[PDB]
């Protein structure tokens, strides 16, 4: 019956011609008789061109395929939460079948303009730098762009593994549901990660979606959508997630090699003419919801790799023509030790000044203030400018899987921007750092719970701030 | 006329008709759907078969579904009713606020005016931006276009430009947001509503909206221009307003096009664009003009693909502007503020019969120094700076001087930059550049001139300096 | 243009070579106007190195685009039959 | 790579040809007088 | 099945079956040839047809001509009998030493280890190396790149790794010549039986040999390396080996798919490389890698074209890589063997978290030392001579006498554990030697051998 079941005509390229089907919709889920899921890309008078899921080595000639009258969609649900599964929502970790009861399709249009609302709330990353000079709030799409090895799995890692102290307590409305997307990776680098996030205790509150160097370029190509559609779940039912596109490089990378597999122009770099839509579709699903739709968020952190630093290469300015901000990773400085190697001239949040807490606004105006200073100047008050921002860049330094609260931030970066680091050399600034904040930590929980809790620095707060940072100044090696 | 699909690639979907072949350019509406799936008819290929973008996505279409013909092209609702509304690509309202109650239809394909139907009077329009107002005046009634990269302020330019100029404006104003962000499209509907240019309540509304955004397939993204252009067209023509129409981003028409180009079976042109690049951006572009009916003066953010000038669609774009602002990369990492190229950005009324002979002499003496200083540049990069002669590093002094108060603080940019936003009148930008150029301020620093306003704040922040 | 990058790559390399000879020679000769003149040179050396890591990156960058517009070309050609 | 500075044509290929005609001008005044 | 030629376009052939279409990637078997010539299946043409690429020649070919179904991919023989050998693509010998007679034969063809068998923290390969050891360590289940061609001992390099992890770890190793010059291949097979690794009369043989010459066609080149690593995989899986693998080159395997990609009329991407450039080399690369048997770990020499690193195929071999191994003949010339540049060469596990704070630290302060000694070198004060004194005697303790070398120089090889290369360079870099000659570190294994030199 040639309506609901067709036979493979030919094999090759990715791309399965299949006879019959005569009832299948354009985009919709095939089931080959090997076991393989397709997708039906072009429909024709005579034929159906089907992106296979899998390798071409598992489809022969004559075979059967059926359809399952459903398009292209993914098991989504709170029942994720914990696993890793791949690019079709199979689980890959062997802790058995997924429990999901609901299943959502992974080329949603991304919401209008109505359901939106701005960005308002902040999305605490646990990184000095990031949090203070480049702040992201939920709902917002900020790109971690960079070389090779300099630093942007360790952002994103420091990210998912932040939002513990928000995902343990009761505080239902600060909570952040994670979803890692691995595009193109090493597997034995997901293991690894999977394993960090598991040491972290930070695999609770994450959804880890597969797709890495050895799988098929379809594969690479769907993950994405089915991580987003995974954390639209969320967006969409009130509560708020982060998703990480580790890397849309290489996504970029798998589609041009299926365009190119089907004979279709090459543009700049062989890339094709809809690789910009690839990656706009995706990132607009990450949105802020209104009240009337739930209150609920989305916030996309997606990677991208340079090649000799060169931003203005092609995927590189689409993305940034489509995101609401970057954060630069440069070698130059993560060569030098300055780790994150975070550009703050070149880094920028546009949405999410917004989402900044009042006490890390507090003290991060004039940190990015004093900065700026600094890197415009590199006599007596010139050499005050450079002492100030060299202490600050020492200062902006961080260990990796160590994220810090937001209250721990804005002692350190107090410490800082008041001037009490100017006496110390340079190189003790970490020293001072380390110590001061296990002190802080250790006999002074109450203001810190003071200033976690009121959000900002009162007068009160900053006097006992002062108290402090003076007392353990005058104690200090 | 009743067809049937016989095939869906993308956006693209043949319709077989077995009575009554559709026009090209008609509209075709798919039965069956959710919501409104409208096909345009592009290509008619033989036996009774015609190929059609959607404007919306195909996904679920299945070969032999019906499809209507509706017997014109895509018709938008035209009118004062548009004012404060948001409407898509096909006319729909998309604001939750009910129907968009017109009296009148226009299609979105429409012809150019005719050759006796321009209008050749150049007044400049004043924009308080100093290097604009400078170098690259704009022209009431002319086509601005503002290229750059990405992330070089293109929004922020004609966000600045929509604070500056449509607010004063006495007409209408449309905005056609053209495969953008569409959180942009949420701040600026609200940014609005905030500052009464849209009002909810009455029919006090000046500005009309038109939003196909960059989640949008391709067929939406390379009509939604055409939609706005009506809506302006209407204000023009049939009630003779003055009409101010921003869009944003231009590029993404050509893009789109190119996206489903790659399917309507044509061989690629240079850079894998469809070879109609130039005659569809000529059709689209000679319809957003000023005739002697009405008035439009347009602002056009054009998208300059991995800051290639050169690239297809920039390079195609520059001959259909009276006013080009390039913004550069290279200068917004100099921290300069429009990111401006001075001597990249041109206009037409620069002119010392139209802006006068003092204004004309200004701008060109900014000009011949800032190309001295690039010339230099090779030397002063190499041998560094102490191998010049003293003409050469008075012109490089004054040359810096000259770029940093290029710069400008907008009203737009205050939220992440705390500088309050400055509006430099006309008088006061060639006033300061004459007397930087004349060396009245040679003893000042550099570092006085960036990010300030008239001349007096650049001594101003000098005396507080030292 | 990739003759343009070239040509200018090749001037820089041999206004580096200059410049650190002339900076080898002034170091000789110095053993304070012959101080300066080795800091100087050794120092334009150092701008025109840095000159030319810029210009061998926008050459590798401008030699594969140009390898892969012409297969593009190429291509195109092929497929028009 | 010879003359690769003066083939370029950039601000130190117009500073050298300028040098060789001021000095060569020079030298044939120098060398016409006493001619 | 049995099918029969039905086109012969240079090295690709279409071959129509009446029955029973064999699936991608099966190797056909072209009958009433002199010379055993294997097709392997590309693609489904349609109409009971196949596209497949040739593993060697196909002058003589006829149209009609009978080809039969093998019913698997390539399979070649995997066993402990294949150490000391030659063996092409398809697995069968070309050192004519006779046949090669394992009890068991393995497809080349295989999907990497699932997400479960991966090993979930990164752990050290120790070399014996000093430099390598110290400076850039080597992960089990890694790939290193090695750079630098000729005249940097190379292959003194690649016997020396695959004789010390035979000593210290039991793992066999395989060299893959993907692309290999028939000269140069019978250099490093003599080279091979003279330093010992190989040995030709009794089963003491180290490594084995896979060769895909310069001279086949582009499908052999492509494919050689999934033969060296069936081989690999073999001694991983069944006998749970730390296993070494060479690939010599990996440039020329991605030639060789852009070749055979281009072969098929598939659209060359950017720079003329395979559209699947990426998926070819991730479809290789991740059956290197440590299950929870054994593991593979992959010495693959890296050419660069152009000297340019953002290049494709150096930019899609870069994100695998875990290591890098530059061979500088600066060093060389310099005297220092092995030439291990040792601050150009890099690791991803020179990571506190990784080799410990010790380890860590070490190699720091080596590295510090080392660039402080190129600046003052740079320049040629009150302890910057201090400073030129102790990166010297690093610069000589890096050295180090290999066992493979023995015969030809007479001095003994040393396999220096992870620990006494640890604290004797700890020790030089505090000072504890200060008085001994610089020439008392070179060319020894432990600091102990650097004392006892000195005494003489
Ligand atoms: N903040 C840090 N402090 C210290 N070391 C760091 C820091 N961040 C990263 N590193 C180190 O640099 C190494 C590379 O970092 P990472 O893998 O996160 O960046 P990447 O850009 O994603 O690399 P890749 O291109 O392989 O994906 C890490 O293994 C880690 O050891
Ligand atoms: N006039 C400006 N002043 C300060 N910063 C600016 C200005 N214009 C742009 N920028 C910087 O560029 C960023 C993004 O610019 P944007 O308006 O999004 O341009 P585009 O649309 O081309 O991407 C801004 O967030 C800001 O950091
Ligand atoms: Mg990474
Ligand atoms: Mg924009």
């Amino acid at each position: 019956d040639l309506e609901e079941t067709g036979r493979v005509l030919s094999i090759g390229d990715g791309i399965a011609r299949v006879h019959g089907l005569r009832n299948v919709q354009a985009e919709e889920m095939v089931e080959f008789s090997s076991g393989l899921k397709g997708m039906s890309l072009n429909l024709e008078p005579d034929n159906v061109g089907v992106v296979v899921f899998g390798n071409d080595k598992l489809i022969k000639e004559g075979d059967i395929v059926k359809r399952t009258g459903a398009i292209v969609d993914v098991p989504v649900g709170e029942e994720l939460l914990g696993r890793v599964v791949d690019a079709l929502g199979n689980a890959i970790d062997g802790k058995g079948p997924i429990g999901s009861k609901t299943r959502r399709r992974v080329g949603l249009k991304a919401p209008g303009i109505i359901p939106r609302i701005s960005v308002r709330e902040p999305m605490q990353t646990g990184i000095k730098a990031v949090d203070s000079l480049v702040p992201i709030g939920r709902g917002q799409r900020e790109l971690i762009i960079g070389d090779r090895q300099t630093g942007k799995t360790s952002i994103a890692i420091d990210t998912i593994i932040n939002q513990k102290r928000f995902n343990d307590g009761s505080d239902e409305k600060k909570k952040l549901y994670c979803i890692y997307v691995a595009i193109g990776q090493k597997r034995s680098t997901v293991a690894q990660l999977v394993k960090r996030l598991t040491d972290a205790d930070a695999m609770k509150y994450t959804i880890v979606v597969s797709a890495t160097a050895s799988d098929a370029a379809p594969l690479q190509y769907l993950a994405p959508y089915s991580g987003c559609s995974m954390g639209e779940y969320f967006r969409d039912n009130g509560k708020h997630a982060l998703i990480i596109y580790d890397d849309l490089s290489k996504q970029a990378v798998a589609y041009r090699q299926m365009s190119l597999l089907l004979r279709r122009p090459p543009g700049r770099e062989a890339y094709p003419g809809d690789v910009f839509y690839l990656h706009s579709r995706l990132l607009e699903r990450a949105a802020k919801m209104n009240d009337a739709f739930g209150g609920g968020s989305l916030t996309a952190l997606p990677v991208i790799e340079t090649q000799a630093g060169d931003v203005s290469a092609y995927i590189p300015t689409n993305v940034i023509s489509i995101t609401d901000g970057q954060i630069f990773l440069e070698t130059e400085l993560f060569y030098k030790g300055i780790r994150p190697a975070i550009n703050v001239g070149l880094s920028v949040s546009r949405v999410g000044s917004a989402a900044q807490t009042r006490a890390m606004k507090q003290v991060a105006g004039t940190m990015k203030l004093e900065l700026a200073q600094y890197r415009e100047v590199a006599d007596a008050a010139t050499q005050q400018l450079l002492s100030r921002g060299v202490r600050l860049t020492e200062l902006l330094k961080q260990g990796q899987y160590s994220p810090m609260a937001i209250e721990e931030q804005v002692a350190v970066i107090y410490a800082g921007v008041r001037g009490y680091l100017d006496k110390l050399e340079p190189s003790k600034i970490t020293k001072f750092e380390n110590a001061f904040l296990s002190h802080v930590v250790s006999q002074h929980q109450a203001l810190l719970g003071t200033i976690r809790a009121d959000g900002k620095i009162s007068e009160q707060s900053d006097a006992k701030l002062k108290e402090i940072v003076t007392n353990f100044l005058a104690g200090f090696e | 006329a009743t067809g049937r699909i016989v095939a869906v690639i993308g956006a693209v979907v043949d319709v077989q008709f077995d009575e009554g072949l559709p026009p090209i350019l008609n509209a075709l509406e798919v039965q069956g759907r959710e919501t409104r799936l409208v096909l345009e008819v592009a290509q008619h290929l033989g036996e009774s078969t015609v190929r059609t973008i959607a404007m919306d996505g195909t996904e679920g279409l299945v070969r032999g579904q019906k499809v209507l013909d509706s017997g014109a092209p895509i018709k938008i609702p035209v009118g004062p009713e548009t004012l404060g509304r948001i409407m898509n690509v096909i006319g729909e309202p998309i604001d939750e606020r009910g129907p968009i109650k017109t009296k009148q239809f226009a299609p979105i394909h429409a012809e150019a005016p005719e050759f006796m139907e321009m209008s050749v009077e150049q007044e400049i329009l004043v924009t308080g931006i100093k290097v604009v107002d400078l170098l690259a005046p704009y022209a009431k009634g002319g086509k601005i276009g503002l290229f750059g990269g990405a992330g070089v302020g293109k929004t922020v330019l004609i966000m600045e430009l929509i604070n500056n100029v449509a607010k004063a404006h006495g007409g209408y104003s449309v905005f056609a947001g053209v495969g953008e962000r569409t959180r942009e499209g949420n701040d600026l509907y609200h940014e609005m509503i905030e500052s009464g240019v849209i009002n909810l309540k009455d029919a006090t509304s000046k500005v009309a909206l038109v939003y196909g955004q960059m989640n949008e397939p391709p067929g939406a993204r390379a009509r939604v221009a055409l939609t706005g252009l009506t809506v302006a067209e209407y204000f023009r023509d049939q009630e003779g307003q003055d009409v101010l129409l921003f869009i944003d981003n231009i590029f993404r028409f050509t893009q789109a096009g190119s996206e489903v180009s790659a399917l309507l079976g044509r061989i690629p042109s240079a850079v894998g664009y469809q070879p109609t690049l130039a005659t569809d951006m000529g059709t689209m572009q000679e319809r957003i003009t000023t005739t002697k009916k009405g008035s439009i003066t347009s602002v056009q953010a054009i998208y300059v693909p991995a800051d290639d000038l050169t690239d297809p669609a920039p390079a195609t774009t520059f001959a259909h502007l009276d006013a080009t602002t390039v913004l550069s990369r290279a200068i917004a990492e100099l921290g300069i503020y429009p990111a401006v190229d001075p001597l990249d950005s041109t206009s037409r009324i620069m002119d010392p019969n139209i802006v006068g002979s003092e204004h004309y002499d200004v701008a060109r003496g900014v000009q011949k120094i800032l190309q001295d200083y690039k010339s230099l540049q090779d030397i002063i990069a190499i041998l560094g700076m102490d191998e010049l002669s003293e003409e050469d590093k008075l012109t490089v002094s004054r040359a810096r001087k000259i770029q940093r108060f290029l710069s400008q603080p907008f009203q737009v940019a205050e939220v992440f930059t705390g500088h309050m936003g400055k509006l430099v009148p006309l008088k006061e930008t060639i006033k300061g550049f004459q007397q930087i150029l004349a060396g009245e301020y040679d003893h000042l620093p550099e570092q006085a001139f960036y990010m300030v306003g008239p001349i007096e704040e650049a001594v101003a922040k000098a005396d507080k300096l030292a | 243009t990739l003759k343009d990058i070239t040509r200018r790559l090749k001037s820089i390399k041999n206004i580096q070579k200059i410049t650190k000879s002339m900076k080898m020679v002034a170091a000789a000769k110095y053993a304070s106007e012959q101080s300066a003149r080795m800091t100087a040179m050794d120092n334009a050396s150092k701008n025109a190195s840095e000159m030319i890591d810029k210009l061998t990156l926008t050459f590798n960058r401008t030699r594969q685009a140009v390898i892969t517009k012409e297969l593009i070309e190429i291509i195109s050609g092929a497929a028009a039959l | 790579g010879a003359g690769s500075i003066r083939e370029a044509g950039g601000a130190f290929g117009k500073r050298e040809q300028a040098e060789e005609e001021r000095y060569f001008r020079a030298q044939s005044r120098e060398q016409l007088a006493a001619l």
